[PDB]
């Protein structure tokens, strides 16, 4: 596609560690192994990921010598780009990630060069530590107790995709003890509802599931939408997973207040106006339809002017959102830059 | 299980500096329990509010933490105890934290050994706390330290505690515990 | 002073004179509560103050008296006060409610200075129930050498645009009453419209009387101008989000007969504060800066 041909488009068979040498290398193991878990999907999720990126930081700065002359103030700085460098080749980033780079950049700089390596390399473990606790479960419990005070007996709750927040939020207003019913909405290039749902079965929760190209259909009875997000723009609109817009639009064209909840420290520096450009695009080889003999797009390849699209983000104007909540209370979309990035 | 008072006395005395846990954050000051004087209510007023500072915070990352406050204003019928934290010094802040670690130990050690004896309530553990620890800090005239120090002591000379009116059944259990963690 | 004395100066106070809100009546009640206090203890004053607040707030339900308690309470204890001695602080706490008694009545000429340069000359004005700012605005106004015509509605069930027009009278301005069901009817002839207001929410809606709603998407409709004017101590912390979620204790007063009813930001085009004049977008954080 010429349209969206400016981005890259990389598949998920190549494997990068059949010419790397294998009792270790320059690459520390515990990138290799990062790498080939993101290479294989075997972690997905916008907080797990960083999690585990910062485990394996924590675990190369544990085995670290000072060079004989070198300050490791700088030394460190330059050891590791070719890491994230690999880390990026392997599978592109995400906003938490650069915070978090970031955070750690500014950290290893700022240290002073007459303490010893060990002292430096337990502050630097206990730093990150800190971060992690703070800046993530804290953060989660308090705005899962803001949120409880919008749920009320008899309402019913719709829910698209999946999202670790979403289901924990849900999962204590119901041990409070509050009765009501969720609606499950799935698309198909991934199907990632059915964890959702089966969360949902599990703790005791009355359900019902259904597609995307639906969705007009139930939202007669719907009462409230609640969404996630994976970053904040400048502007103010909001970024996620495909076809979280048009569940907006419609939201707005059946007269349903629509809540969005989001961690303060995703907040980008970004502008954005078009839900294009900048997005990520992933292996066209996933939309083939397997339905009994009848199988089309087979060897897709042979056809000169076909063409297989896949996106995988989008952007929502502020327009169509009426609240959000993080850990500093509830705010009206549009005021988001005024509180978030004031501080500085 | 079971509770009690560290110390003989109800209330504690001004410019006394005692432990204190965070229990909650309301408009205007803190609401603490303190740990010493058993689990009494107390109000810890926040100076300036530290009011731009607490805007930017998760506003319960404070919950549930220890420091040492100094006691100011009492009111004994109500129940009413001022507190204050810019008025501390560190270095009375050690003793303030090795006097609460000894007063531990020591409680812990008691209550250790009337678990055996299984106290049907605390009236029964206050009885023994009059009859064998605040005895000792009154006979010693010093407190906390100076029972923390007998039983120290105790450890390889257990006849002191024939000397009080300490019964067997009591005795081999506290020797036991004494010889157990002191060792 | 006991609940029989508080509830007896709370009346007294409100009896004296007409011309007085409710929270300046609450207010000096806390005030003289706060006065006649014994005792040696904050935490004891404080359940006091908390006790007198409520049961205030029971005897009367209006949106104001529980905001300006809170303000009254948070703002009395911006101080020092940690001394070593009750009375210093207690004089310390009373000259800041003094000064703040001070500071809440000059809100008013501010908010009629400040507007009163809106209105056009030779215009018609649409207008609902009774308030007394309005009546503030429009006689500063005349007093410019300007001329308008003003419609009223007879807002049932208690007919109080017919005060409002009787009080409009003796200003000698043309004043029209129309019924409480012609605002779409006459809303061609208007250009443009001035409420009052009973409490200001986080996302920039208002509360008001019943029967607002239906006026501002009315405008909305022949894209006419809304104005608002409210006060400092009528900004309460509440996101109601439809007509259900406000709380049952302001609906129905002490068949359905509901009281108030809630407008969102989006049919709304300027606010005239004290604070000065203020977008629907800047209330969500002006809010945060007020309630240190």
């Amino acid at each position: 596609v010429s349209l969206f041909s400016h981005l890259p488009q990389y598949s998920r068979q190549n494997s990068l560690t059949q010419f790397m040498s294998i009792p270790s290398s320059v690459i520390h193991p515990a990138m290799v192994r990062l790498g080939l878990q993101y290479s294989q999907g075997l972690v997905s999720g916008s907080n797990a990921r960083c999690i585990a990126l910062l485990r394996a930081l924590q675990q190369v700065i544990q085995d670290y010598t000072t060079p004989p002359n070198e300050e490791l103030s700088r030394d460190l700085v330059n050891k590791l780009k070719p890491y994230m460098s690999f880390l990026t080749q392997c599978r592109p980033l995400s906003a938490s990630m650069h915070n978090a780079i970031k955070f750690l950049n500014k950290e290893i700089t700022s240290v002073g060069s007459s303490k010893r390596e060990e002292e430096a390399k337990s502050e630097l473990r206990a730093a990150i530590d800190r971060y992690v606790q703070e800046k993530i479960v804290l953060a989660a419990q308090a705005i899962s107790r803001f949120a409880y005070q919008k749920i009320s007996n008899g309402d019913v709750i719709l829910v698209y995709g999946c999202s670790s927040l979403v289901s924990r939020i849900l999962q204590e207003a119901w041990t409070e003890g509050r009765r009501f019913r969720v609606v499950v909405v799935d698309s198909r290039p991934w199907l990632e509802g059915r964890h959702t749902l089966r969360s949902l079965v599990h703790a005791g929760v009355p359900a019902s599931y259904l597609l995307i190209p639906a969705a007009s259909y139930v939202l007669p009875e719907v009462s409230k939408v609640l969404l996630g997000a994976h970053a904040l723009l400048a502007n103010g609109s909001v970024m996620s997973r495909v076809g979280t817009a048009q569940l907006a639009l419609v939201a707005r064209a059946h007269n349903v207040p629509v809540l969005v909840c989001c961690e303060t420290y995703k907040f980008c520096e970004r502008v954005q106006t078009d839900a294009f450009v900048s997005n990520e695009l992933d292996d066209p080889d996933d939309l083939q339809c397997k339905r009994g003999e009848h199988v089309a797009l087979a060897n897709w390849q042979n056809h000169a002017s076909l063409r297989l699209l896949n996106l995988v983000y989008d952007v929502t104007p502020p327009e169509l959102v009426d609240l959000v909540i993080t850990e500093l209370g509830m705010i009206p979309c549009s005021s988001v830059p005024v509180v978030l990035r004031v501080k500085s | 299980g079971l509770s009690c008072r560290f110390y003989q006395h109800k209330f504690p005395e001004v410019e006394d500096v005692v432990m204190v846990n965070v229990r909650s954050i309301a408009e205007m000051g803190a609401y603490v329990s303190l740990l010493e004087y058993n689990n009494i209510e107390g109000m810890i007023l926040l100076s300036e509010l530290s009011r731009r500072r607490i805007r930017s915070i998760n506003k319960l990352i404070r919950i549930g933490r220890n420091e040492c406050v100094v006691v100011i204003r009492v009111d004994k019928e109500k129940g009413y105890i001022d507190l204050s934290k810019r008025r501390v010094s560190p270095e009375e802040a050690i003793k303030c934290e090795d006097k609460f670690t000894k007063s531990k130990t020591v409680y812990s050690i008691l209550r250790h050994v009337a678990e055996v004896l299984e106290y049907t309530k605390d009236e029964q553990l206050e009885s023994l706390f009059q009859r064998t620890a605040w005895v000792f800090d009154d006979k010693y005239k010093r407190p906390g330290y100076g029972a923390y120090d007998a039983f120290k002591h105790a450890v390889s000379d257990p006849s002191i505690l024939d000397s009080l009116d300490l019964n067997e059944d009591e005795r081999e259990v506290l020797i036991n515990n004494i010889n157990r963690r002191l060792t | 002073m006991d609940d029989k004395e508080l509830i007896e100066y709370f009346k007294s106070q409100m009896k004296e004179d007409p011309d007085m809100a409710s929270a300046v009546a609450a207010i000096r009640t806390l005030l003289e509560f706060l006065k006649r206090d014994k005792g040696e203890t904050i935490q004891g004053l404080r359940a006091n103050l908390t006790s007198a607040i409520e049961t205030l707030c029971g005897v009367d339900s209006s949106v104001a008296v529980s905001s300006g308690g809170e303000l009254f309470l948070r703002f009395i204890s911006l101080a020092s006060l940690e001394y070593s001695d009750y009375s210093k602080c207690k004089k310390i706490m009373i000259e800041r409610g003094e000064l703040f008694l001070r500071r809440i009545s000059l809100s008013r000429n501010k908010i009629a200075d400040l507007c009163h340069t809106f209105i056009k000359d030779g215009a018609t004005i649409l207008t609902h129930a009774y308030s007394r700012v309005v009546l503030r605005v429009l006689e500063a106004a005349v007093a410019a050498k300007k001329r308008f015509s003003v419609y009223v509605t007879e807002s049932q069930p208690d007919l109080s645009g017919k005060k409002m027009a009787k009080a409009l009278c003796h200003l000698n301005v043309p004043v029209t009453v129309v019924l409480d069901a012609a605002v779409g009817y006459i809303m061609e002839k208007a250009d443009l419209v001035i409420v009052g207001a009973e409490g200001v929410v986080e996302n920039g809606g208002i509360i008001n009387k019943i029967g607002t709603n239906q006026m501002a998407v009315c405008a909305k409709a022949q894209n006419k101008p809304f104005y608002v004017v409210a006060e400092s101590f009528k900004f309460v912390r509440l996101f109601p989000l439809n007509q259900q979620d406000v709380p049952d204790k302001f609906k129905y007063k002490a068949e359905e007969h509901p009281w108030v009813d809630y407008t969102a930001p989006s049919l709304i085009t300027l606010l005239f504060t004290d604070l000065g004049v203020l977008t629907p977008s800047a209330v969500s954080d002006e809010l945060i800066k007020l309630y240190l």
